């Protein structure tokens, strides 16, 4: 359930045992979400809506640094 | 003799021993949550707690059989020339080790050993225990490693309190000094006679606490065969 | 016959004579090559250290500067001890403009070697070695004119982490001390004044 | 009697001063929190190298061939060159003065052609 | 004795510890321009050098000249001196651009937040 | 300053230690020329009441003791948080107790 | 003070039945040998004796020196040394006669007097530095003469350690002449 990006980064990653030291690089692998669009008049309104809905989601999300579910870890690499 | 560390574990042996502490008797749950939610704990923490508190589920004569195999096992383990090397360095590396916070060089294998005989002893407790995954020690975390080190216990300490007094003689005021020479005389000797004494007696009663004792003195003691 | 000329260093010294004949000859011919060659035979036949120069100025291909010829033509034996002032100093100089060079060429390609021979050289010396003053520059400009020119030296209080490169077990302390006082009598039978030992005393 | 006073304030400042310093070598605290910080520091001070490690490893991924030759000579100098004193910056310089002259010969190459 | 006080003082004002650079600006500092020696003569200095508000002309002929005559100075100091150590400053310069060439690299593939949340960490762990 | 005694403190040298160890692929008189360059390069601080033959015997000596082949040394002055940093990374116990 | 005893113990190792006879001199004092050095080491920190070895300018500075040495020494935690030191002068009163009369100490401590101590110096002479710098070139030749006398016999590690202990002597005398003579003349 991960990106090309993910992976290839993934594999860029190396020595490390713990989830926790990969909890340490994790906007290291963030990039995969780069979730790209064009800038037309449209697709900004869009995306300011999604940035504003994802924002205020994580705020009532509130999960722990350590749990990031939403990141794929060291399980999947 | 009222030594403080054997009057101390046998209270812990006693206390684990009254049955007021036996696991079936309580059911661990998270008392956090309004509603009543069972102990989430983490696997590794949850068999470290079981564990420390070993006697306290178990009788005196599985307790004195059990421990009696890990003190042999443990004895023999450290009696490994690897730990002999790394005590060595230990000792050795001292003096400087006492100038920072900073870790030296042989306190990281130190700790680093520790967490391996942590893990040894963990195994070889409940070595006739048919539903514990041994498995499932072989790779550790940075806070699985950290939890697991922390019931560590050498047993090859001297199980006497350390507790002591030493005497270090005390220059007089000279009577025909001034208040300014005795106060220099006395600064001068109060850095370099107390501060490095001071400084080395602390640090040999700290190194003592650290420092087991070799295989042969407790034989020469009779406390092992 | 030059080529056969190296085999009569090989060779017996009865043919010395005719090897002498055939430096005379070459002498008067002024060669180049076979000049160089025949003197590194002859003087690893008698001596090294000019065997060695003229070996090492054939592979640095020092064709000017060719007086080693007229050193050539010294009568005892094709060679002369107490060279002449120019053969010594012509030799000293390739000898350190060489090192020279090939220092350059060394932190050209490799950066690092330079540090990296430093530090195993003083990695095992004696502690006062350790405390050595740093290197001060000598470059020239409004600096060292009109302001002052910051220091180079530091602390200076560092340890000397020792590692194998080939992974195989490192001599012991003991063993480094062994090796150590073999190798200072060793050079103390070679050289009869020396303070190899007050080294060896750790300063 | 303020002889006294002042020893045993030494003492106490002393054994403090050996708990502070040492009390990691030692197993007296019943969860060994000392000890803890220890290894929490050695594997944070590990944590950071490999990271750093890590992040070379990944910008040597994400470059082109000249770019990852420039980008390897680059790194080994920030590694260990910056914290060394025997090496020359006019030596780096030199070595990345030929990459560009290399560069700047297929520049012109293309531009000219 | 006062006698070596005095050699000590004289020796710590020696050039090779104070700049003769830094005591000409402490003695501009001291010394108005009316009353300045080596500035109330040359009334170029006083008019044209210092006397304008916008003397770009003369600035960028100055910078001009300077910058030819040093380019020339350094391709023959490059040129030859194989093996000298020059001024602290110029190598801490090179250093930094070698470190500002590595930071650049760095930040064009990382995150901002990645490399904050790194600075932080080891700014955490330094402390 | 002879061109002999020269030569005889090579020859002593290259009986003594081997000089490929400390540079690779090289001949041994360029070998030498490069160490003595050094030696008065950066070991000159203490050549003025030492002599330069003793003061390279003893470096020759302590390095070819350390090991007998190529090694790897790192200064480090834990004084500093970065050397300190790296001096626990890039130590490895086992290592110690392996005498590598 | 503790490299002459250090000097004196390896001068009495060299002598045969010195151990038997320290022995039976720590049996008659009803100790051990290691008790009866560290008795005999008391007994030299004499400190009335002190008083009248130095000038008494120096006497202060002696007094000082003598009682750190004595905390640094292994008998510190005995208690107030001076006041110790009598204490052996009442505990084994005779003791000290037999401090002289062993066969090792007495031979230490004859050699001690001859090669060091000499009529030619004035104790309140002793303020000065170049006296003492001569008297220890005259004490470095006489200590030449007794390695030598030494080497002559016992025919190695505890010649080459008299020899040190005696330069480390002679480089004390160097140092402090005063204090170092008289520490000298209240030992013997
Ligand atoms: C417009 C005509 C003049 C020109 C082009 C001229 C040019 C210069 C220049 C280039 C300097 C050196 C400044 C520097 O490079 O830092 C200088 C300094 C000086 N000039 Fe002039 N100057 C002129 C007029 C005068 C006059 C009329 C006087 C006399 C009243 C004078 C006296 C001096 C003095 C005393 C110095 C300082 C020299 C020293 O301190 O070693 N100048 N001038």
């Amino acid at each position: 359930q991960t990106n090309k990006e993910w992976w290839n980064l993934a594999k860029n990653i190396q020595d490390v045992k713990c989830q926790q030291e990969l909890n340490r690089y994790n906007d290291l692998l963030s990039q995969a979400y780069t979730l790209s669009l064009d800038n037309t008049i449209r697709n900004l309104v869009f995306k300011a809506k999604f940035y504003s809905w994802l924002f205020v989601i994580n705020w009532f999300k509130a999960f722990p640094d350590d749990f990031h579910p939403f990141i794929p870890g060291l399980e999947m690499k | 003799p009222e030594d403080e560390g054997i009057e101390q574990q046998l209270d812990q042996q006693e206390v684990l021993l009254s049955g007021r502490y036996d696991p079936k008797l309580y059911d661990f749950q998270e008392g956090y949550t309004k509603n009543p939610e069972d102990d989430q704990t983490s696997l590794i923490e949850k068999k470290a707690f079981k564990f420390r508190y070993r006697l306290a589920n178990e009788t005196s004569e599985t307790f004195q059989r059990r421990n009696n195999r890990m003190v042999e096992r443990q004895i023999k383990r450290f009696q490994q020339p690897q730990y002999k090397h790394a005590f060595e360095q230990l000792q050795k590396n001292i003096a400087i080790s006492s100038n920072s916070g900073n870790a030296l060089h042989s306190e990281y294998g130190y700790l680093e050993l520790l967490s391996n005989e942590s893990v040894q002893l963990y195994k070889d407790y409940y070595e006739s225990d048919a539903e514990e995954d041994f498995k499932v020690f072989e790779n550790l975390s940075s806070k699985e490693k950290l939890v697991m080190i922390a019931n560590f216990e050498n047993n090859l300490l001297p199980k006497y309190d350390r507790s002591e007094v030493h005497l270090i003689p005390k220059r007089q005021w000279e009577p025909a000094f001034g208040v300014w020479e005795n106060f220099l005389y006395d600064i001068t000797e109060y850095a370099s006679f107390i501060a490095p004494r001071g400084k080395e007696i602390a640090a040999d009663y700290q190194i003592q606490s650290a420092i087991p004792l070799t295989k042969e003195e407790l034989i020469e003691a009779g406390l092992y065969k | 016959a030059l080529t056969v000329k190296s085999e009569a260093a090989l060779w017996k010294g009865a043919e010395q004579k005719v090897l002498s004949g055939l430096n005379n000859l070459a002498k008067t011919e002024l060669v180049q090559i076979t000049h160089h060659f025949g003197v590194n035979k002859q003087g690893s036949e008698a001596l090294w250290s000019q065997l060695d120069k003229a070996a090492v100025g054939a592979f640095p291909e020092l064709s000017v500067d060719e007086t080693l010829q007229l050193i050539d033509g010294f009568g005892e034996c094709p060679d002369s001890y107490t060279l002449s002032h120019d053969l010594n100093q012509r030799l000293l100089v390739s000898w350190e403009q060489l090192g020279k060079l090939n220092f350059q060429k060394l932190k050209e390609t490799n950066p690092y070697f330079a540090s990296d021979i430093v530090n195993q050289l003083d990695a095992a010396a004696a502690e006062f070695i350790k405390v050595r003053p740093a290197a001060e520059s000598e470059a020239g400009g409004f600096l060292n004119s009109l302001g002052v020119s910051s220091s180079f030296n530091t602390t200076k209080n560092d340890i000397y982490v020792v590692q194998s490169a080939s992974g195989k077990k490192l001599n012991n302390k003991e063993q480094r001390e062994a090796y150590v006082l073999e190798k200072a009598q060793k050079y103390l039978k070679e050289d009869p004044q020396s303070k190899i030992l007050d080294i060896i005393a750790q300063k | 009697a303020i002889r006294n006073f002042v020893f045993k304030i030494s003492n106490q400042i002393q054994n403090l001063a050996a708990k502070r310093s040492l009390a990691y070598l030692n197993q007296i605290d019943s969860q060994s929190v000392p000890s803890r910080a220890t290894i929490n520091m050695k594997d944070q001070v590990t944590q950071m190298q490999r990271e750093i490690d890590n992040m070379a490893n990944v910008i040597r991924a994400q470059i082109p061939d000249e770019d990852r030759a420039e980008f390897e000579i680059l790194k080994k100098y920030y590694v260990t060159g910056q914290h060394d004193s025997l090496v020359d910056p006019q030596d780096v310089l030199l070595q990345l003065d030929r990459i560009q002259v290399l560069k700047n010969l297929k520049m012109i190459e293309l531009n000219e052609e | 004795m006062f006698l070596g006080i005095f050699k000590d003082v004289i020796k710590l004002l020696n050039k090779k510890v104070v700049p003769v650079y830094f005591w000409f600006f402490l003695y501009c500092f001291l010394s108005t321009m009316d009353t300045n020696i080596f500035v109330s003569s040359c009334s170029f200095l006083k008019v044209e050098v210092f006397g304008k508000d916008e003397n770009t002309t003369l600035v960028l002929l100055f910078y001009v000249f300077y910058s030819l005559f040093n380019f020339y100075l350094s391709r023959i100091k490059n040129k030859n001196n194989y093996l000298v150590r020059k001024h602290l400053y110029t190598t801490e310069l090179l250093i930094e651009l070698i470190l500002f060439k590595y930071k650049l690299i760095i930040l064009k593939f990382s995150s901002i937040k990645y490399i904050l949340n790194f600075n932080v960490r080891k700014f955490i762990l330094f402390n | 300053i002879n061109f002999k005694t020269k030569y005889r403190f090579y020859k002593f040298i290259s009986t003594n230690f081997n000089l490929q160890t400390i540079i690779k692929n090289c001949n041994d008189k360029i070998i030498f020329s490069t160490l003595l360059y050094i030696v008065n390069l950066n070991y000159s601080f203490f050549y003025k009441t030492i002599k330069n033959t003793d003061l390279i015997v003893y470096l020759l000596a302590n390095k070819f003791s350390i090991l007998n082949d190529n090694i790897i040394v790192s200064k480090f002055n834990i004084s500093k948080f970065n050397d300190y940093i790296k001096y626990i990374n890039n130590t490895n116990s086992i290592d110690t107790y392996l005498e590598n | 003070w503790q490299d002459l005893s250090k000097f004196a113990c390896l001068r009495a190792s060299l002598n045969k039945e010195s151990e038997k006879a320290f022995q039976e001199l720590a049996k008659k004092n009803n100790v051990s040998p290691q008790e009866l050095v560290e008795l005999s080491k008391i007994v030299s920190m004499n400190l009335d004796v002190l008083k009248q070895n130095i000038n008494s300018e120096q006497f202060l500075l002696e007094k000082e020196s003598t009682l750190k040495r004595y905390r640094q020494s292994s008998i510190g935690t005995r208690g107030h040394l001076q006041t110790v030191n009598e204490a052996v002068n009442t505990k084994y009163p005779t003791l000290a006669e037999g401090l002289g009369q062993v066969a090792g100490y007495k031979e230490a401590y004859q050699a001690l007097r001859e090669i060091f101590v000499h009529p030619s110096i004035s104790v309140n002479n002793l303020r000065q530095g170049s006296y003492g710098q001569q008297f220890a070139v005259d004490f470095r030749t006489r200590a030449d003469e007794y390695v030598k006398a030494l080497l002559k016999d016992h025919s190695v590690q505890t010649i080459q350690e008299i020899q040190h202990t005696l330069h480390q002597i002679i480089k004390n005398y160097e140092q402090n002449p005063a204090s170092i003579y008289a520490r000298i003349l209240t030992v013997l």
